[PDB]
């Protein structure tokens, strides 16, 4: 029931990408995060804290 | 070999040339082949004539023969292809890609 | 012998056959007029096949035994739940009209197969030149999408070109409070629910658009519901008809012989149905379309050929 | 031979005349009775082969290979009879005919005298698998796979067909016995290097060689229990033993051209086992396991000793049992929870306990513990790798060390820790499932007092 | 591939490039807001005769009950925008 | 870095990506006999002077 | 779903060619396997040399 | 659960004129569903003739 | 209709243990998933694995191991009886092999 | 068109190809191409509709210029010997001339382009037809003059054959266009070993024809022209797709199918002639077509696409007109490789 627009995409530039990004990982905008955009692969997905 | 096999081969050379590259009209390519049927017509003649080959002398005649075929073959596509289009343009026979 | 080129090179010819009864007739009309017992009554005093109006379930009705199969496997479609909800979301609407329309091409090619064969002529109640009208009105009710009206007309672009029009056309003139009464006094409670601006919708459409087009190529003989019962004055002035407007008079033995390969072989005649246009009322996941094929197969007679099931008595098996 | 191939062949008219609910326990049957009478081909001579006629031969290292494929079979289908319980039976039919065929043209590929036969069957087997994978896999993703299973062959083997028919056009023959008897060393020049390449490369990309690899966690995780079993037990084996048969006439080449090979199968297999560490999802680690075992195998066969040799074929017998084992493990969660991801079922031995003894058991080889023939297999190849040169050990012995971290790991992850507490369909185990455990544990411990069953021609 | 994706101001160009060229106005007093028959001094077959210009400049007719609404530059861009659906 | 990318990237992503290319290059054809023709004129010319020259 | 996606399948749809990354790559990728082919050729090349010479003490070395 | 099997969004890719839709073959249309395109309006001008006076 | 499609519901998977408590996970006819589960046990444990590793154990000695124990020990008694050494350097005959004449 | 016209014609068509198959005389095979074009024109448009003109006219365009050159070629080889006989030419010249219209007649590339064309624009019969009989006369005319061909110009047409056969196939969607491309990349095939073994060439020939006579009626018999199409026949007809399925595997030279036989046999031939390289090339490019088969193996069989609701009426219906061989072409298609050495008969 996860549909295709609920999967990680590449990396957000735009603000409302970023938006709709944040809310997609059910967070807070404003805390919303994700890795720089290199070739590494990352795309969408947060960077969390690095805590265990 | 005498000047005029050469101009005939070059009559051929030209004809071909001349069939190969296209204009818009379908009636000059086909007058094209059929100056190309022309060309090879008197080549065999010449070659048959200065050989003495007396049997080949039926062999051009034949040759005129199945040009006509194709000549009427031709026209018979060139008309289906003016009803479809009004004009004969290569151009509009296009449908078909690769 | 079954009929074919070989056929056709030695001897069979269908012009050999005509025999100015044959006139291909048509009775239209709209809901509920008594087109039908017209029809019939035309078809018994002319001596010609009548063809009871192509339903749901016309392609059970030669095919196999005739009797009808289930819904779920035959037509999976309902008029009663048209009729109850128009506007479903489940795409009962255009399904039905489409299944409609693939039966009434079906009827069609039998007819003419029917005429071409034996030289004798056909009634038919509707036809595939004016199933379009219903689905007029289903657009102009808002019961279906216009992707559904361009679906439609893309397959009876490519189905109806290959078929000759009938030679007579024959329209029953009711309106539309007659029409409601009608269906009041009839009793069924789903054609109860049908409004008058579908009826309206539907006689605007053939008044508009199928007589004007048939009459082209066909004589249109209209009738009020008065005199549309005395069946004796229609056969009469349908036999003193002059037939020399349409296509059928450009008619010899090369496009009949085209026309009858065309009309057996009903695979070719359904082949563009089934169009791969993927319209969400009529396009079949492949999970059901699994189910519903191996259901079908399991049936008592469909699992072979017609003479090799040996479960409905077919004997001899292993010398055929 | 033929009383073998012949039962094979007759599996697949006994199959498609039984009844739709007797299909599965007349092929259990005559499949497990197959493999009895495959049996008796252990019985070898110690000089040469056996020559049963001029098209089959068997010998000390084709016996355990046809042996693995019989007992196999009867293995797949326990493992496929439950999801395909809603399939027609006419599918079923096929499925199961899919399984014989390619036992048969592995049976006849492990056993064919000429090097062109063994080429057509070692590529027939290709249809079966494919058509397995592509048709009966569960992801949309199996297409892919089944591209990359086809193409990152096919690159390989169609070379090595021109390469076998040159070699016929100034040998004169490709058959085994006469290309052994009559070898002549190999010159060192362009052309030699490119048939050895040739030669070598088909049966580099089956193993599959690190860089060349990454058709098998595709193939692997994208195909059907079956699928997966044959693919990793016996399939990954035939490049193997190719190259047993094809280096007998590629020396003194193979001293100089083996080093690319060797160093990316030592860092590959490094590299593979430190990729298990970190998988989230369970079929891909054991696929990168088979790699780095077949790394291993790699080395064993380039560098040429024998020793070499009878621990490749020790451990290509166990990594076939224990990786079989492994996917079914795997198998039977993904059949309670359908998913593959690791984390999502953890403390399943608290709910399954014989299973959680299973595991364990299949882990403990998986890491070559002694006297498991894994373990006699690794401690060969090591010794033979020590003596062509010392500093290997280093590496050797990073790669002991890290198969135990992901081994164990796995264990850990799926039978320690606390249940998940919102699965609640995770039922007792079936006896169909016990069972196919222990089928696939009792040969394997069996064999540990019979090693010599399994250690080749070069014993 | 086809013509560009055209857009609000490539239309506005041109529309105002064919009104320019229009004789009986002057090139500087007009603007995109001007009333034809007030701020021009246009009659209604001057009118006629700009839509025929616009009719030729975007190669699709319009039809007169439109082009009776037509009644300065703007208003034609917004038609030939609806007419050509294009948002921006 | 190494397998979800690199040796993608080497042997198979570059493959697809050349035979695509190469495919979309040879099959989008105009469907002009004009241009067909033209194109065999060269290719007459190429073989007669290029292969009938070197015997 | 998210997180094993992103980790399996997401990475080569978010992958450019960059000097960061094609240099990591190719030092990650093929250092250590000419580091090991020059260690270990080093290391066969002066044991082949030391046989070639008459010294090595290979006395009951006959398993191999 | 259940095996995945292709669905509309699947099946489309394989419907357009050509695989691989690039910018100038995004205009190319399928042909027709039976080998037949529609008629041109291509109207033959009759010739004109005055017959007369003279 | 915001479907795309007229497609089954995925259904939920079935227990075999549901209808049959005592099923095997061989079928869901009892009578014939008992008779699966006794075929299987009686052919692999029962058969292939009991006979078949009593086959291989009483395997017989074709591969000449206790042959070439005896004959070793033949040879190393007559050789250590008249002073002969165990093992010769050379595995072939000197006497019967021909060295080039030249090696300058 | 009259069933007897159609016969007189499609007899017209075979005793061309059989003038060209048993002539002596050059002037009487040129009579046999040239009745075999007039006679195939009208087949081609059978069913007449704006397409199968303009496919029907670029045949004759293409045929016509080819048999110009190929006059040409006989008057120069005659002029330079009093020769008429088809043995071996005597000019260079002469054997140019005649490679390229025999080449242009067969369709290898460069002169490729009309053959997708004319494939598509015709019905399935005669595409048939053309992708099958008329192969027939230029190869047989090759062959006898095998030991006259240049063998760059020869090899160079049958790679650049293969590569575009292969190139041009892995982006159509069209079943037609696929077929095309296949018979391209096929004719390269047969043409790479003409001038070392005429008997690979003919025995390639044979394989190729029962394939294609297999893969066309099982497309007339399932009545498809494009995947999509195609994608709707399981819910019809499975059998038919599984056939195909396996047809299509045979097609790309899978072992151990029928369609591995002639490349194994061509290759190991090259082999004989110190020839290594190119045929290494040509399998290495061939695995392109199998690629694109294994697509639409992909969409046809192995998965099952949507299917549409009006699918249930043709349920109840089979198929009034049965092809009698087709299943033995489908057996002759997939399960002769055991019979290879029986090659030796036709040589
Ligand atoms: C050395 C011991 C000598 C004992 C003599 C008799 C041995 C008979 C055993 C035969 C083989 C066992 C079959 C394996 C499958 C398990 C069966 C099962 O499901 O249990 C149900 C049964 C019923 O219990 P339950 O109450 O219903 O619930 C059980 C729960 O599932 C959970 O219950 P659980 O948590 O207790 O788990 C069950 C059990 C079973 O789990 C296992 O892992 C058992 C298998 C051991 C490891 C397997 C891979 C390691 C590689 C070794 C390969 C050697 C093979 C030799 C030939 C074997 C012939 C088949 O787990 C363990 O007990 C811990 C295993 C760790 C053992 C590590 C030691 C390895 C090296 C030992 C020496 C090996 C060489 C000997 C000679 C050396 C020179 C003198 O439980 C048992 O009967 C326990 C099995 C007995 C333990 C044997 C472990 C050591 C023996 C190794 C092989 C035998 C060597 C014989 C040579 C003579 C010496
Ligand atoms: C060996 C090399 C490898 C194999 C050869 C290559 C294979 C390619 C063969 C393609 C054949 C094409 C074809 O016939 O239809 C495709 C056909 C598809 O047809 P369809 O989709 O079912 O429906 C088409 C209908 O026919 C729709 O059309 P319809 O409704 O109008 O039906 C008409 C039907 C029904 O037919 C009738 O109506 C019968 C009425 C009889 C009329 C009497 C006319 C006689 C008067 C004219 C005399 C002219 C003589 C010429 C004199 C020349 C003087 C120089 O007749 C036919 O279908 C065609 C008849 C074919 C004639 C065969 C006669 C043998 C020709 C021998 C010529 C050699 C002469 C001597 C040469 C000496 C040198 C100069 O494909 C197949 O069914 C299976 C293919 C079988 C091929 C052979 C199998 C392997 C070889 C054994
Ligand atoms: C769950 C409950 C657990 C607790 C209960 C357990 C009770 C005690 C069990 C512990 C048993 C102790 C084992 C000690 C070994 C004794 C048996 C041994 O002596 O037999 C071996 C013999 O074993 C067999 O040879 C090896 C097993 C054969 C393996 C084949 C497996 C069957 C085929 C199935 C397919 C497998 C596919 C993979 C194949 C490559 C050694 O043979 P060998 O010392 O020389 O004998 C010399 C004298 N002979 C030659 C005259 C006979
Ligand atoms: C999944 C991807 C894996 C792909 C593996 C591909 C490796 C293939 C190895 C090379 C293939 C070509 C070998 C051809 C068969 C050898 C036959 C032979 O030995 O004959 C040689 C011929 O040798 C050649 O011609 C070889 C030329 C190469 C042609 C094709 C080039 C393909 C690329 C080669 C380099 C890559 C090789 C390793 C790739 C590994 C995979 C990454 C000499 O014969 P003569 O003509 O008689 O000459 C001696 C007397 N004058
Ligand atoms: C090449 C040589 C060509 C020369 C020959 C030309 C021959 C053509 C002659 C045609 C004559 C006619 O049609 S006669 C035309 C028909 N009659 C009228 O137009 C008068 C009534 N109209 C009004 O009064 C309006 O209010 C109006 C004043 C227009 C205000 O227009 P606006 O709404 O804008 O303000
Ligand atoms: N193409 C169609 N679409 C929807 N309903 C149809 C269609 N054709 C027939 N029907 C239904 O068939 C029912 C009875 O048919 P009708 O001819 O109108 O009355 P009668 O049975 O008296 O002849 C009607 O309720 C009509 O709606």
């Amino acid at each position: 029931h996860v549909t295709k627009d609920m999967f990680p995409g590449p990396y957000p530039k735009t603000p409302e990408e970023r938006a709709a990004a944040a809310k997609k990982y059910n967070m807070r905008v404003e805390d919303y995060e994700p890795y720089p955009d290199d070739g590494m692969g990352y795309g969408d997905y947060p960077k969390l804290p690095d805590r265990s | 070999m005498p000047l005029v096999y050469m101009n005939i081969i070059m009559a051929f050379a030209i004809a071909l040339a001349g069939l190969l590259m296209y204009r818009s009209h379908l009636m000059s390519s086909l007058l094209c082949l059929e100056g190309m049927m022309l060309s090879l017509f008197i080549m065999s003649t010449l070659i048959i004539l200065n050989t003495h080959f007396t049997l080949a002398n039926m062999m051009p005649i034949i040759l005129l023969v199945f040009a006509a075929c194709e000549a009427a073959l031709g026209l018979s596509l060139l008309v289906m292809v003016s009803n479809t289009y009004g004009t004969d343009y290569v151009q509009n026979l296009n449908l078909l890609q690769c | 012998l079954q009929y074919g080129p070989l056929a056709f090179v030695l001897g069979e010819r269908t012009t050999r056959k005509l025999t100015e009864t044959s006139k291909v007739i048509t009775v239209d009309g709209n809901i509920c007029s008594g087109k039908g017992r017209l029809a019939r009554e035309i078809a018994e005093k002319l001596g010609l096949r009548h063809f009871p109006e192509a339903g749901i379930h016309y392609a059970d009705s030669t095919t196999g035994d005739g009797k009808p199969l289930d819904v779920q496997l035959s037509g999976n479609c309902s008029l009663e739940k048209f009729y109850d909800d128009p506007k479903s979301n489940d795409g009962n609407s255009y399904r039905l009209q489409s299944w409609l329309y693939a039966s009434r091409l079906l009827q069609y090619a039998d007819a003419l197969e029917h005429l071409l064969s034996t030289g004798q002529g056909v009634v038919l109640e509707r036809s595939i030149y004016s199933d379009f009208v219903f689905l007029e009105a289903m657009y102009r009710q808002g019961f279906i999408r216009k992707q559904c009206v361009e679906h439609y007309n893309e397959v009876k672009k490519v189905t109806a070109c290959e078929y000759l029009p009938p030679h007579v056309v024959v329209y029953v003139d009711v309106p539309v409070p007659e029409i409601q009464s009608r269906i009041q006094k009839k009793g069924n409670p789903h054609e109860m629910k049908i409004t008058a601006a579908y009826l309206q919708d539907i006689e605007n459409a053939y008044k508009k658009t199928f007589l004007p087009e048939m009459s082209e190529k066909c004589e249109v003989l209209q009738y009020s519901a008065r005199e549309a019962e005395d069946a004796e004055k229609v056969v009469e002035d349908i036999e003193y008809l002059k037939c020399d407007k349409g296509p059928w008079p450009d008619q010899d033995d090369r496009t009949f012989h085209r026309l009858r390969m065309l009309v057996q072989n009903k695979l070719e005649v359904l082949n563009y149905t089934t169009i791969p246009v993927y319209l969400p009322e009529i396009t079949i996941g492949a999970h059901q379309s699994d189910r519903v094929f191996q259901k079908f197969t399991e049936l008592p007679g469909r699992k072979y050929s017609p003479g090799y099931n040996e479960d409905v008595g077919d004997k001899w098996i292993w010398l055929k | 031979m033929l009383k073998i191939i012949i039962p094979t062949t007759m599996l697949l008219p006994m199959t498609w005349m039984s009844k739709h609910n007797m299909i599965w326990i007349n092929a259990t049957v005559h499949s497990l009775l197959i493999s009895l009478i495959s049996l008796s081909l252990l019985n070898q001579l110690g000089e040469n082969s056996l020559n049963f006629s001029l098209t089959f031969f068997s010998d000390s290292l084709s016996a355990p290979l046809l042996v693995l494929t019989t007992w196999l079979l009867p293995l797949m289908l326990m493992a496929s009879q439950s999801h395909l319980s809603k399939e027609t039976t006419t599918r079923k039919k096929l499925y199961i005919t899919m399984l014989i065929l390619l036992q048969l043209f592995l049976i006849m590929t492990f056993t064919a005298t000429e090097l062109i036969l063994f080429y057509i069957l070692f590529e027939a087997t290709l249809v079966p698998t494919l058509i397995i994978i592509t048709r009966w896999g569960n992801q949309t993703e199996r297409l892919n796979a089944g591209l990359y299973f086809l193409f990152y062959t096919l690159a390989g083997s169609l070379p090595l067909l021109v390469a076998l028919v040159y070699i016929q056009n100034t040998t004169g023959s490709l058959n085994f016995l006469i290309i052994h008897y009559w070898s002549h060393p190999l010159s060192n020049s362009w052309s030699n290097i490119f048939m050895w390449l040739a030669c070598i490369m088909a049966f580099m990309v089956k193993m599959p060689l690190y860089g060349l690899h990454l058709w098998l966690p595709k193939a692997h995780v994208e195909a059907p229990i079956a699928g997966s079993m044959v693919l990793a037990a016996v399939l990954l084996k035939l490049g193997g033993y190719g190259m047993m048969r094809i280096t007998t006439i590629l020396n003194p080449l193979t001293n100089y051209m083996a080093y690319p090979f060797l160093m990316l199968s030592m860092w590959g297999m490094i590299m593979t086992s430190s990729i298990c560490l970190r998988q989230t999802d369970l079929k891909s680690l054991i696929a990168y396991s088979s790699v780095s075992h077949m790394a291993l195998v790699i080395v064993a066969i380039m560098i040429q000793t024998p020793w070499s040799f009878m621990g490749a074929t020790a451990l290509m017998i166990a990594h076939g049992l224990t990786s079989s084992m492994l996917f079914c493990l795997a198998n039977t969660n993904y059949e309670r929870v359908h998913s593959r991801t690791m984390i999502l079922a953890r403390g399943l031995q608290t709910l399954l306990p014989l299973m959680a003894t299973w595991w364990l058991v299949a882990s403990l080889t998986n890491l070559a513990l002694p006297p498991s023939i894994n373990l006699i297999g690794e401690l060969f190849i090591i010794t033979a790798s020590f003596s062509w040169s010392n500093i290997t050990i280093i590496l050797m012995g990073m790669n002991m060390m890290i198969t135990a971290l992901y081994s164990l790991y796995m264990l850990i992850t799926t039978q320690r820790g606390k249940y998940t507490h919102h699965i609640n369909n995770i039922k007792p185990s079936f006896t169909r499932e016990n069972a196919l455990m222990a089928l696939h544990i009792l040969p394997l411990l069996l064999l540990t007092l019979n090693p010599k069953m399994i250690l080749g021609p070069l014993y | 591939s086809d013509a560009p994706p055209l857009t609000l101001e490539a239309i506005k160009d041109r529309v105002l490039y064919v009104l320019k060229l229009y004789d009986k106005i002057d090139p500087e007093k007009l603007s995109v807001n001007s009333h034809f028959m007030k701020d021009l001094g246009l009659d209604s077959l001057d009118q006629v005769e700009i839509i025929m210009a616009m009719e030729d400049e975007f190669g699709f007719e319009i039809p007169d009950i439109d082009a009776e609404k037509l009644m300065c530059p703007q208003e034609i861009v917004d038609y030939i925008a609806d007419k050509k659906d294009v948002y921006e | 870095l190494l397998d979800l990318i690199w040796l993608e990237t080497i042997l198979p992503k570059t493959t697809s990506f050349i035979q695509m290319k190469m495919s979309i290059m040879v099959s989008n054809q105009k469907g002009l006999i004009k241009l067909y023709f033209l194109s065999f004129l060269i290719t007459i010319m190429i073989s007669m002077t290029l292969f009938n020259y070197h015997e | 779903i998210r997180w094993t996606y992103a980790r399996s399948a997401n990475i080569y749809p978010n992958f450019r060619p960059t000097p960061k990354t094609s240099l990591l790559g190719a030092l990650f990728g093929i250092g250590p396997l000419f580091f090991w082919y020059y260690v270990f050729k080093t290391d066969r090349d002066k044991k082949e040399k030391l046989i070639q010479e008459g010294k090595l003490d290979q006395t009951f070395n006959i398993s191999y | 659960a259940r095996q995945w099997q292709p669905d509309v969004e699947w099946a489309e890719q394989f419907g357009g004129a050509v695989m691989y839709p690039t910018k100038e073959t995004a205009h190319w249309k399928p042909p027709p569903w039976n080998d037949v395109d529609p008629p041109k309006d291509t109207l033959v001008s009759n010739l004109t003739l005055n017959f007369g006076p003279q | 209709p915001t479907i795309r499609l007229q497609e089954d519901p995925d259904p939920e998977d079935e227990n075999l243990y549901e209808k049959n408590p005592d099923s095997h996970g061989y079928d869901k006819d009892p009578i014939v998933d008992l008779w699966n589960m006794r075929v299987v046990f009686f052919f692999g444990f029962s058969i292939v694995l009991v006979l078949g590793s009593t086959f291989v154990a009483y395997l017989p000695d074709y591969r000449m191991q206790e042959w070439a124990r005896r004959e070793a020990e033949r040879l190393v008694k007559y050789r250590e009886a008249n002073g002969l050494p165990l093992m010769e350097s050379n595995c072939f005959d000197p006497n019967k092999i021909q060295l080039p004449e030249d090696e300058d | 068109m009259n069933p007897i016209i159609y016969t007189t014609l499609i007899m017209t068509v075979m005793s061309g190809t059989m003038l060209v198959m048993i002539s002596s005389h050059w002037l009487l095979i040129w009579i046999g191409f040239e009745m075999n074009l007039l006679a195939m024109i009208p087949v081609l448009m059978k069913n007449f509709n704006p397409r199968a003109t303009e496919a029907a006219t670029k045949y004759f365009l293409t045929q016509a210029t080819a048999s110009m050159m190929l006059m040409m070629a006989i008057i120069i080889n005659l002029l330079y010997s009093g020769q008429w006989t088809i043995t071996k030419m005597f000019n260079p010249v002469a054997m140019t001339m005649m490679t390229m219209a025999l080449a242009m007649k067969l369709g290898l590339s460069p002169f490729h382009f009309w053959v997708p064309e004319v494939t598509q624009g015709i019905s399935l019969q005669a595409g048939l037809l053309l992708l099958t009989w008329q192969k027939l006369a230029p190869l047989s005319v090759l062959c006898q003059i095998s030991q006259s061909i240049n063998p760059n110009l020869m090899l160079t047409m049958a790679m650049l054959s293969i590569l575009i056969g292969g190139w041009g196939g892995l982006n159509q969607t069209q079943l037609r266009k696929i077929m095309a491309y296949s018979s391209i990349a096929h004719m390269g095939w047969m043409t790479a070993v003409l001038p070392y073994n005429t008997t690979m060439t003919i025995l390639n020939l044979l394989i190729y024809i029962t394939m294609t006579l297999a893969m066309f009626m099982l497309l007339i018999h399932s009545s498809a022209t494009t995947t999509l199409s195609l994608s709707h026949t399981w819910n019809k007809m499975p059998v038919i797709t599984s056939l195909m399925m396996v047809t299509l595997l045979s097609m790309g030279g899978l072992p151990p199918l029928s369609g591995f036989m002639p490349k194994w046999m061509i290759i190991q031939e090259m082999t004989k002639n110190e020839s290594i390289i190119m045929p290494t090339l040509m399998a290495m490019t061939a695995l392109l077509n199998l690629y694109f088969y294994m697509r639409l193996a992909y969409s046809s069989s192995l998965t099952m696409f949507p299917s549409t609701n009006n699918m249930k009426m043709k349920w109840q219906f089979e198929h009034t007109k049965q092809m009698k061989l087709l299943p033995t072409m489908i057996v002759l298609s997939t399960l002769v490789l055991p019979m290879t050495p029986a090659l030796s008969s036709l040589n």
